[PDB]
């Protein structure tokens, strides 16, 4: 590539049938969820509404590919929908908008709002100190695979940590 | 070196039969060979392509042969410029 | 030896003629106490003459076919460089 779609096939992964995250609910496509009973019976209904057909699934590679594009554009929408978010998001380029979105699929619109400090030191094009700020976070413990190679994207504003 | 037509540069199995007819003339002249008649080669280029050299020799007892060898040719440098694409492709992306 | 050299011909094959391959042979014939060669078991010039494989050259000239063959490529070695055929 390197581009959007290529970041998030190595950060949460194309899988195919439905499997589990590091945590437990299921997962479906690119970090699609799915899933709000606790079983495998109506996320395998509301399936049928988001694909436009049928069963179980299962489900084809380039229609994980659309389901991935129209979470992108939800993740976008949500962010220009965020006060918070917004202001940050408008100032960057596309390789380090590709990077607020990528945080946004994993922890959500709400929680990425929470970074305050390393947003705004985003916003004011001041990278290295932002990269400096998310890698002392809660976030950055959990997952370190995930948060290193946002976090290079976010202070060289190249895709350097995928190629 | 072998210097085609420039609208016969494509991979012959995209030849039309027209493409192959003026493949013919053009090789005739380049090659100084016996005249080789308009419909000795009634088809595509990918129905050309399944013909065996015996074939050639055959539909042309002149130069059927020579006119195997120049497709064979012409086969392989477009196969090498489909692979310096490829190469490159992958390069970019 | 070798020279084993056309004196008449150009060194370089894929300038002859239909006439000049036709001439090849006759010397060929004479200089290498071959069958005789019909002159037109090679209707081509240099060019087309190159194109073909050491098969075809025995195909056409089941007698010498080979032997023409390596003499072509005897000439091409002297002298440099090309062509050939791109
Ligand atoms: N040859």
């Amino acid at each position: 590539g390197p581009n959007i779609f290529e970041m998030l096939r190595i950060d949460e992964g194309l899988r195919l049938k439905i499997y589990k995250d590091t945590e437990g609910y299921y997962t479906i496509g690119i970090g699609h969820l799915l899933t709000k009973s606790p079983s495998l019976n109506a996320a395998k209904s509301e399936l049928d509404k988001a694909i436009g057909r049928n069963t179980n699934g299962v489900i084809t590679k380039d229609e994980a590919e659309k389901l991935f594009c129209q979470d992108v554009d939800a993740a976008v929408r949500g962010i220009l929908r965020n006060a918070k978010l917004k202001p940050v998001y408008d100032s960057l380029d596309c390789v380090r908008r590709c990077a607020l979105i990528n945080m946004v699929f994993q922890m959500g619109e709400t929680g990425v709002a929470g970074f305050t400090n390393s947003l705004r030191m985003l916003q004011q094009k001041r990278w290295d100190e932002a990269a400096v700020n998310l890698a002392k976070s809660r976030w950055y413990n959990q997952t370190p695979n995930r948060a290193k190679r946002v976090i290079t994207t976010f202070r060289t504003g190249t895709w350097d940590a995928y190629k | 070196s072998i210097r085609l037509p420039a609208h016969l540069r494509l991979q012959p199995i995209y030849w039309s039969r027209d493409d192959v007819a003026q493949w013919l003339k053009w090789a005739e002249n380049e090659f100084s060979l016996s005249p080789i008649d308009s419909n000795t080669f009634e088809m595509n280029g990918k129905a050309l392509l399944l013909l065996t050299k015996e074939d050639f020799r055959y539909r042309s007892p002149h130069s059927g042969d020579v006119l195997y060898e120049l497709l064979q040719h012409i086969l392989k440098q477009r196969d090498l410029e489909a692979e310096a694409a490829a190469a490159e492709a992958a390069a970019k992306a």
